[PDB]
């Protein structure tokens, strides 16, 4: 019964609900995606607020829409969840009907669609949530990595980073992340993303999780100790000179 | 046209504090004074009867209500908002277990079913609390005897003595050096007269006081003889003159 | 004052006053001028439209609801559309259930309780548009104005929209002559055209700029567009 | 009906599954997979009316992938078949009832044992060393009582359904066009691409 | 109109923040503390009473510990009436999955299905949120022991020791202290209660204010024990520890 | 507060008019119509140099003999086209022929004004107006080729060149004044080409503008980045000269 | 009725006959049996004739849209589930229908889907159904090869819904073929069957009890 | 065509002096075709025995369903549910579908831990109930069960002796149905313990 128009134009032709949604985002953990020659790497911020987690079951950052897709966000952790839950269910309904998994283009067109009827159907308040979906389309071996925001706007990105600090982060991905030479390794494109997040989380190595997806549903998630081995590495690149 | 008040009217105020659960508290002890007794065999709930004129019958106006032949209640508040929750309550009784289990429920159950319709009026769309503050008093089989208070939020709590509205603060101090474990329900009796004596501004007498106890099986209110696993209610309402009788022994 | 009384439609202001119907009231009246006059044999519509830059088409104004009847507005065409829509359903059941035709009368007074029912209730909105309706019934000629207030009018000729009064004049002075015309629908037709060029300010009419609709004894509903209005201007 | 078979032998379930698809009076297709893979180790055959059959094995699978990726793990086969148990015991009562049958051969990784379920249309479950729908165990049941013991290994299994294919093949009125075998243990499931002689 | 009635619940602040949420919390911060401490073989849920008195039948009484399932169970830190509210579709839901499934319901199945719900009155509706925090406490195949934690705005998360309600930055300090990762069930019920008394609000921690569980594995049988202490228990325990 | 299908006192509904202003601050958009097809071309604006620009969609294909161009908020117009598209094919299973381009436009248009709360009437729910504009460019055999402008107000308009979003005034301006009926396609795609190249914040280059086209014999074709940097480069030498 | 489709080195084969015929009534001697579903797939008709005909008119329709969504070419698989899901919706109303999906697409190569009103959904590579069905897979099972030549497989389509025309009383009028590559299908005319049957009986021999 | 015969089988409780017994047969089978000697038809919610007959999805969608709601009752009531609560339990669950019933006969067998006293009930598909001092039967055997239990039953039987009562009613009774047997079951019930003893029968 409850359907009050909660997303309205304002007199400058502004949407205030979805404008303070994008403003839930800017206050979650920083979340970025760079692709590489044959793989996207997703990388993402603890939220150090609290500490004493019981990280074997706390729900992980980046998810696993299908075998082959992954979904990574900023803003209200209890809104992805719908979103996630969503996509997750359009995945297996696509199977059951195209007979063959979404591309990473269409499942982000759908996460977008779902955002955006929420911010012109009565009684509800958009997403306070912003996406990083990637992975690969079947049977192909081109990197995806795609954005989506409150509006349901989404675009693909070489690289892209969204949350808390990400102007500054996204600073250092364009002065960084050349399309001529992407990064053209798994090893080199991890680097890549952790150095950015290195410039915003602040000497932490727990501090960093790291999700390596590539082509034909081969999509890991590396150890504390990996990741830790690559800031090590990183704060070498640095301090030697 | 049409029910259009589909949102809440009791929002969290930036303090946290709910509003018209704070304000509906506020109704229940404007209201008069109800207490209950819990003893060792029995409980005793009672209330004064404020009648708002000499012209009305004071008998036509039940404040002690029997909800299942084992269980009472009686309260301190708005009466209308507790007339329609005996109803609910009753009926309650009858749909989420006599219809189902074949036996009337167990207090603390029937107790969490108003608790229930309570805590909805607090939440659901387009109401405003409950003004009234309930002491239920009941029997059964695996439990024994219990009293217990919901308040208009929804919260219920067990108590072995209570008292509610105008002035429970200061009953509810006569309570507790009176109170203790080995009571019978004839001295429950005695402790609640005097106990409401305090509060009660006038006359005090059998017509203007509403007793009731939740004690023994009483046969002699049956209807019917020739059935033995159901033997009587255990709610009785003591009569004006039974309490006129336990005055005198003041 | 005001933005108290003025939210919703279903609010009366103090005076009695309903606000948000004399709002919709407001966009007929910033609305190209329509005409709309009969005689005892035809009934015409002459409508000015309105472009919005010099390299776009001229919305149109006028409506057929059916063979025997139809209307041109004023105001928020969408509007229009809406109720234009509706009188062409009820013409069309009254064909098919029984096998007659609509009585403007009644196509006036069905527009009147559609218009009525968005004026009492809450959440909804005036209607924000005028009409001009003509046809040729059972009893002969007609022409009706419709306000969003749901108040519906039958008259021998009339205008509506921004500088209408003029044209209203022109017609209340040549009543007398024009409710004679009859058996000539070009005399008409110049008539409302000459009552038209009397809201007239901004230009003259042209060929993309005059619309005119004319119903009668042995003429179904037509409309007239550019190219066939060359004759009257 | 069609012809399912499964047997649990030791470290692994076999289900044998005929290759015909008969519509009236032509053999329409001769190698028809009457099989969806539920879950890495978890396999479901069906036999039964001509569209509802697959709709509903396909349905189950949907189900079931996606609990495996909500959860990121793999369902128990008890879980899984009290789940398709659930399915069709809710539409015996429906408007239009799925009549299917199904075997469920999976290979439980924690217990480590492989388990055979055997579930008809109307929803009834049973937990069993090897089964059959419709009239298929009332030629094999005798052979499989027989010669069946539970410390049989994969490839005395696969005798055994053969000689029980044998019977079917000998006495059985319609030409069910061989079977189609699948082996369900530790490893996941694969297609035992030799049995039409063996 | 009825639109000048309506308080709007579910929209955002100019911050991106939820208001009825964030009063929600607010609310649930003058609660009485609830701890929860994860060991390596069982869960301790501690709780101090909120609203007390020498009259209230302390014996029959529970206003914080409920049992979910045989091998789940939650403290409450809020509005206890809410809170019964969504006990009681978590304890349907817990039974849907098991007729379901024929398996008891992982614990974070059951977290996340309250959270989602909590987490609906925070996007649609324009209903008041529930005012209620909860600790879950419990055990499954998979992971074994849990404790989790969720809010009025749905959002929850996993610990090896936790607190809700008032004082909570606190407790959480003090945990974070005295914590170690090979912890003992017997050495966590002392945490937990060392932890109320330092940060009890009232005089002292006395039996008649508390409400204690603990989920143990007991090793002379295989069934999870979930234990809802009694009265005359929380007075023992007490002393062992040392706070008389 | 104050309802969402309110009147102003000038006869306005307040929630259009501040459509109409999300609308202003939206990529340029333009559309030229001639006698050998209708030119729909938009300004891409990328929001950061990380973003691949092939991915922005803002000329889209409704069907065969019909496209459209998008300005505002442009999420808003999926359920647009998603509309417009199924109207279209729709009228080809029920009628075995094409939609014609005014029938798609206005069927578009009917949404419009379907937004309030329980707004007494019919059941229109969307909670407020779409926040995007659309040039609807096509070819029907009856009225050869057509380009529409359809607002957020349901109002619809046909014109022989049109531009809409942040750079609308400056740019309609400069087509008011270039258009003449006599138009080849080649000179339309070069104008929009140099008119969007003027209002444009950045330089305009192949990867943040975009050209299309619909005709008769080849119907609508989303330019290819080759076919516009030949085209580009086509101007840059044709405005260097006088 | 006799309809068929089947799989080989250029594409696909699809024949038709077009009698349509109420009990013993020949309603019609030049039905058209395959639907165009769009310019690269193809659909015969078998079962109910506005039950085919309208069902794949409308899956056209949704094809259409999918390519407009997608901006890529509808599967055959996809594209013949989308009509068996749809079938399957109405089963127990009473639809009929015995249809053959033919495509080919580059993802997939030659593919063929018999759907029926069963909600049936089978990937094959010969397929006849109509009243005439074993006429026409006596002919088509001894002399199908994978290694056909065009003309060769347009011949033995054509060979075969007259084997069928002859026989069974429901099904001749006329043959219409069609070859299905991946660029699209090619229609290969309306042979009457009074007179291919002379032609191919001096050509061939066959037929040899029939005087003429 | 008749669902209280597509699988056959049967069930029987007695009473004695401080116990009841129920018993059952282990067939499970699909008109002439044996399918399963491990269906045990007895079920239990805490202390108190639910056997049920009749056609086997619904025999298992009963047990599942009164598991779900013994469990709930255990947690609202804090107490484990009685014989006599629960019979009022199956009954009205029974009625509930009383125009599309389950096709079942259940029979409840318990000792209420209060009282002490022995309890057994029978009920029709819709839950008419039959509370009997003496023994319940039902299943595809049940005029044979009635027969031997007439008969052979005797009041107040020690929980040794009604064993061989409640196990020569049903074996024999069983061995007179086409559709019961494969293997039998009996529950012999006291206040403190409970005794399951499977019995050796033929096995056609
Ligand atoms: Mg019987
Ligand atoms: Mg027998
Ligand atoms: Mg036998």
């Amino acid at each position: 019964g409850y359907d009050r128009a909660l997303s309205i134009f304002s007199p400058d032709g502004h949407i205030f609900q979805v404008e303070y949604a994008l403003e839930a985002v800017k206050r979650g953990t920083c979340a970025v995606g760079v692709k590489g020659k044959n793989c996207v790497v997703l990388g993402c911020e603890r939220r150090s607020t609290l500490k004493l987690q019981d990280t074997r079951i706390t729900p992980s950052k980046v998810s696993k829409i299908d075998s082959h897709v992954v979904l990574s966000f900023s803003g209200l952790n209890a809104d992805s969840r719908i979103l996630i839950e969503k996509a997750r269910v359009e995945a297996q309904s696509h199977r059951l009907t195209l007979e063959d998994p979404v591309t990473v283009e269409y499942l982000t067109r759908y996460v977008a669609g779902v955002q955006q009827r929420y911010t012109q159907s009565g009684g509800v308040r958009p997403f306070g949530v912003s996406t990083l979906i990637a992975g690969f389309d079947p049977r192909d071996d081109e990197p995806k990595l795609y954005q989506t925001e409150p509006s349901g706007i989404y675009s693909s990105w070489s690289a892209q980073t969204i949350g808390r600090n990400s102007k500054t982060v996204r600073e250092f991905l364009e002065k960084n992340y050349d399309r001529k030479e992407p990064p053209a390794t798994v090893e080199e494109c991890v680097k890549l993303t952790v150095r950015s997040l290195l410039e915003v989380v602040q000497t932490g190595a727990k501090n960093i999780e790291i999700t390596v997806v590539k082509p034909d549903s081969d999509i890991v998630a590396l150890s504390s100790e990996e990741i830790n081995q690559y800031v090590t590495q990183i704060e070498q690149e640095k301090q030697e000179q | 046209m049409t029910d259009r008040y589909s949102f809440s009217l009791t929002t969290f105020s930036p303090s946290g504090k709910l509003g018209q659960i704070d304000y509906a508290l506020t109704a229940v002890k404007q209201g008069v004074t109800s207490l209950g007794i819990k003893a060792t065999n029995g409980v005793v709930i009672a209330t004064e009867k404020k009648s708002s004129s000499p012209l009305a019958m004071s008998e036509t106006l039940s404040k002690v209500s029997l909800l299942t032949p084992d269980i009472g209640a009686v309260y301190s508040g708005m009466g209308p908002d507790y007339r329609v929750l005996v109803d609910k309550s009753r009926k309650v009784a009858h749909t989420s277990y006599k219809r189902i289990y074949g036996e009337y429920p167990p207090t603390k159950l029937l107790v969490s079913e108003v608790a229930k319709i309570m805590q909805e009026a607090t939440q659901s769309g387009g109401v405003r609390p409950f003004g009234v503050s309930l002491l239920i008093a009941g029997h059964d089989e695996f439990n024994g005897f219990s009293l217990y208070q919901v308040d208009p939020s929804g919260s219920y709590f067990p108590w072995k003595a209570t008292a509610i509205g105008k002035g429970s603060v200061a009953a509810k101090t006569f309570l507790e050096k009176r109170w203790n474990d080995e009571l019978e329900l004839e001295d429950a009796i005695h402790i609640a007269l005097l106990t409401l004596k305090e509060s009660v501004e006038g006359e005090f007498n059998g017509d203007t006081i509403e007793l009731a106890i939740i004690g023994d099986e009483n046969p002699d209110l049956l209807g019917y003889t020739g059935i033995p696993t159901d033997k009587g209610p255990r709610f009785r309402k003591l009569t004006s003159q039974e309490i006129n009788d336990r005055l005198e022994a003041l | 004052f005001r933005n108290n009384y003025d939210g919703d439609t279903v609010t009366f202001s103090p005076t009695g006053r309903l606000f948000q119907v004399e709002y919709a009231l407001e966009a007929i009246k910033q609305g190209s001028v329509t005409v709309g006059l009969r005689s005892n044999t035809h009934a015409v519509l002459v409508a000015l439209k309105r472009n919005a830059d010099e390299l776009s088409s001229y919305q149109k104004k006028i409506i057929k609801c059916d063979e025997h009847m139809g209307l041109s507005l004023a105001g928020l065409a969408p509007d229009a559309r809406v109720l234009s829509n509706y009188l062409r359903q009820q013409c069309n059941y009254s064909s098919l259930v029984f096998n007659r035709k609509l009585a403007v009368e009644r196509a006036g007074h069905l527009l009147c309780d559609k218009a009525q029912k968005n004026t009492q209730s809450y959440g909804g909105r005036p209607y924000g548009v005028g009409l001009l309706i003509i046809g040729y019934d059972k009893s002969g000629a007609h022409l009706l104005e419709f306000q969003p207030s749901g108040n519906v009018t039958e008259l021998y000729g009339t205008a509506i929209g921004a500088r209408s009064q003029g044209a209203k004049t022109y017609l209340e002075r040549t009543l007398d002559t024009f409710i004679k015309i009859d058996g000539n629908p070009d005399e008409l037709i110049k008539a409302g055209v000459e009552a038209i060029s009397q809201s007239l300010r901004d230009e003259s009419l042209t060929v993309d700029n005059l619309s005119i609709a004319i119903v009668g004894k042995d003429t179904p509903f037509t409309i007239y567009d550019g190219e066939a209005v060359a004759k009257y201007i | 009906m069609d012809i399912i078979l499964g047997i649990r032998v030791q470290d692994s379930v076999i289900l044998a599954s005929s290759k015909a698809v008969t519509r009236g009076i032509s053999v329409l297709k001769d190698s028809d997979d009457k099989t969806r893979q539920l879950s890495p180790h978890t396999l479901m055959s069906f036999a039964g009316e001509a569209g509802d059959t697959v709709q509903f094995a396909e349905y189950i699978q949907a189900n079931i992938q996606l609990y495996s990726i909500r959860e990121d793990y793999e369902l128990s086969p008890q879980a899984v078949s009290s789940f398709v148990r659930q399915e069709l015991a809710k539409s015996i009562r429906s408007r239009r009832p799925y009549q299917v049958n199904v075997l469920i051969g999976g290979y439980d990784k924690k217990k480590n044992k492989p388990e055979l379920y055997q579930i008809d249309y109307l929803g009834t479950k049973v937990e069993l060393p090897y089964g059959a729908h419709g009239y298929s165990g009332f030629y094999t049941f005798s052979l499989l009582d027989h010669h069946y013991r539970p410390d049989m290994t994969t490839e005395e299994g696969l005798d055994l359904l053969k000689l029980c294919v044998q019977e079917l093949e000998k006495r059985m009125p319609m030409d069910f066009k061989g079977v189609i075998v699948k082996i369900v243990d530790k490893d996941g499931i694969r297609q035992v691409d030799d049995f039409q002689a063996q | 109109g009825s639109r000048r009635y309506d308080s709007r619940t579910t929209i955002f602040s100019p911050e991106g923040r939820l208001y009825q949420v964030e009063y929600a919390l607010e609310s649930i911060s003058h609660a009485g503390t609830a701890i929860g401490i994860m060991a390596s073989d069982g869960i301790v849920l501690a709780a101090e009473r909120k609203v007390t008195s020498t009259l209230l039948e302390q014996d029959t009484s529970t206003e914080k510990l409920y049992k979910l399932n045989d091998k789940i169970a939650v403290a409450v830190a809020g509005l206890t009436a809410d809170a019964e509210i969504l006990i009681n579709t978590a304890r349907i839901h817990a039974q849907n999955y098991l007729k379901t499934y024929n398996e008891d319901i992982p614990v974070e199945i059951l977290v996340r299905r309250l959270s989602d719900i909590k987490q609906g009155y925070t996007q649609h509706g324009g209903l008041r949120p529930f005012g209620v925090s909860f600790i879950y406490a419990g055990y499954d195949d998979r992971y074994g022991y849990q404790l989790y934690t969720s809010n009025p705005s749905g959002n929850y998360t996993g610990w090896k020791a936790i607190s809700v309600g008032a004082n909570t930055s606190a407790a959480q300090t003090l945990l974070q202290m005295d914590y170690k990762d090979d912890m003992k069930v017997d050495d966590a019920i002392e945490l937990a209660l060392k932890t109320l008394s330092k940060t009890t609000d009232s005089s002292a921690l006395t039996y008649d204010r508390l409400e204690f569980a603990t989920i143990r594995k007991g090793a002379n049988d295989g069934e999870v024990y979930q234990k809802i202490f009694k009265p005359q228990e929380i007075k023992d325990i007490l002393v062992k520890t040392g706070i008389t | 507060d104050r309802g969402v299908s309110t009147f102003s006192p000038e006869g306005r509904l307040f929630q259009v008019e501040y459509s109409l202003e999300a609308i202003k601050l939206g990529s340029t958009a333009i559309g030229i119509a001639t006698k050998e097809g209708v030119v729909l071309g938009v300004e891409k604006r990328a929001t950061s140099p990380l973003l691949e620009s092939d991915s922005i969609e803002k000329i889209v294909e409704i069907d065969r003999h019909i496209g459209c161009a998008m300005s505002g908020l442009t999420a808003d117009a999926r359920s647009m086209i998603e509309h417009a598209r199924t109207a279209a094919v729709t009228h080809n299973l029920y009628y075995d022929e094409d939609i014609n381009v005014e029938s798609l436009t206005q069927s578009v248009c009917d949404l419009a004004l379907r937004f309030g709360e329980g707004a007494s009437g019919e059941e229109r729910l969307m909670s407020r107006p779409f926040g995007v504009a659309l040039l609807i460019a096509g070819h029907d055999a009856d009225d050869g080729y057509q380009l529409f402008h359809a607002e957020p107000s349901g109002t619809f308009y046909r014109y022989n060149a049109k531009a809409i979003g942040s750079g609308s005034e400056g740019a309609q301006a400069e087509l008011l004044n270039e258009w003449h009926s006599s138009l080849t396609l080649k000179e339309a795609e070069l104008l929009v080409l140099k008119i969007l190249k003027q209002v444009m914040e950045e330089k305009l280059d192949e990867n943040n503008a975009q050209l299309s086209c619909i005709t008769k014999q080849d119907g609508f074709k989303i330019y290819d980045n080759e076919k516009t940097a030949e085209l580009i480069k086509e101007l840059k030498e044709k405005e260097a000269a006088e | 009725t006799t309809t068929l489709a089947f799989r080989f080195q250029g594409g696909i084969i699809v024949a038709v006959d077009s009698r349509a015929t109420a009990g013993n009534w020949v309603a019609s001697q030049t039905v058209k049996r395959v639907i165009e579903i769009n310019p690269f797939l193809l659909g015969t008709m078998a079962g109910g004739a506005a039950d085919c005909q309208f069902w794949e008119t409308w899956l056209g329709s949704q094809c259409r849209l999918h390519e407009l969504r997608e901006k890529e070419r509808i599967s055959v698989a996809a594209a013949s589930k989308i009509l068996s899901n749809l079938v399957y919706q109405y089963k127990g109303a009473g639809l009929s229908m015995g249809t053959m999906i033919c495509g080919y697409t580059r993802k997939e190569g030659p593919t063929i889907y018999y759907v029926d009103s069963d909600g049936t959904r089978l990937k094959g590579d010969i397929f006849c159904v109509g009243s005439g069905q074993t006429f026409a897979y006596g002919v088509l099972d001894s002399n199908y090869k994978w290694d056909l030549s065009v003309e060769d497989a347009l011949y033995l389509g054509k060979r075969s819904i007259l084997a069928a025309a002859h026989r069974d009383a429901y099904s001749g009028g006329s043959v219409n073929l069609y070859h299905v590559t991946e660029d699209g299908w090619i229609y290969h005319g309306n042979h009457d069957v009074g007179e291919l049957f002379w032609k191919v009986k001096e050509e061939e021999g066959s037929f040899n009890n029939v005087i003429g | 065509s008749d669902p209280s015969s597509i699988n056959g089988g049967i069930v029987v409780a007695m009473t004695g002096k401080d116990c009841v017994a129920i018993a059952c047969d282990l067939r499970l089978g699909s008109q002439s075709l044996g399918v399963s000697n491990k269906f045990e038809k007895i079920f239990h919610y805490g202390h108190v025995f639910l056997g049920i007959t009749g056609l086997a999805t619904d025999v298992t969608t009963l047990n599942e369903m009164f598991r779900y709601k013994t469990n709930l009752y255990k947690l609202k009531e804090e107490r484990a549910i009685e014989p006599e609560t629960f019979t009022q339990l199956v009954s009205s669950s029974l009625y509930e579908r009383r125009f599309g019933p389950y096709f079942v006969g259940p029979v409840v067998a318990g000792i209420n831990s209060k009282s002490g006293k022995p309890f057994i009930a029978g009920f029709d598909l819709i839950g008419c109930i039959d509370e009997a001092k003496d023994f319940i039967v039902s299943g595809t055997a049940s005029d044979q069960l009635f027969g031997m239990c007439e008969s052979l039953y005797e009041p107040n039987l020690e929980p040794e002796d009604l064993f061989e009562t409640i196990s020569q009613a049903l074996l024999n009774a069983a061995d007179r149905d086409a559709l019961s047997g494969w293997g039998a079951v009996v529950y012999i019930i006291k206040k403190d313990e409970v005794v399951k003893r499977y019995l050796k029968m033929r096995q056609d």
